[PDB]
């Protein structure tokens, strides 16, 4: 779909078993969820954003379902306050800004 | 790196 | 035009006689440039990002040329590592969101 951003541009995901909610988000290089019970070996990383630095874990090779699309890639799981699909994942997902 | 506000 | 996402969605804003890059932000509610010489009255006021709050200054009525659109709103100035454009600007030059 298209979607207009009178509101935030969430959707479904479906990653490990589990259902949420997360972000499109183009002002995003990476994809950032909140901790959830994600299975596989992972790395220590830091990430920056608008207050500061965090420090995050990175699964490569993971499977995920954003409003139906499957992709597969780097997810970073940490402290954000909303799950965030990055620009990793929307271009598997074949996603573009129009205007 | 990534959302404001 | 159409961006896709491989590189990061940059592009050209004119704001208070200035040339600037902004990304396209839609994980951003709001827009928020990095300290710039602009004039009028603004209050204080935090924002949230992934690693904390900084504190920023409004400014209402504000025009901004983003990619020769011209746009009013509000745009928030302070301590961010990147010129953004928020939702409530995206809105104004009918950006969306396809896939």
């Amino acid at each position: 779909p298209q979607i207009t951003l009178w509101q935030r541009p969430l959707v479904t995901i479906k990653i490990g078993g589990q259902l949420k909610e997360a972000l499109l988000d183009t002002g995003a290089d990476d994809t950032v969820l909140e901790e959830n019970s994600l299975p596989g070996r992972w790395k220590p990383k830091m990430i920056g954003g608008i207050g500061g630095f965090i420090k995050v874990r990175q699964y490569d090779q993971i499977l995920i379902e954003i409003c139906g699309h499957k992709a597969i890639g780097t997810v970073l799981v940490g402290p954000t306050p909303v799950n965030i699909i990055g620009r990793n994942l929307l271009t598997q997902i074949g996603c573009t800004l129009n205007f | 790196a990534a959302x404001v506000x």
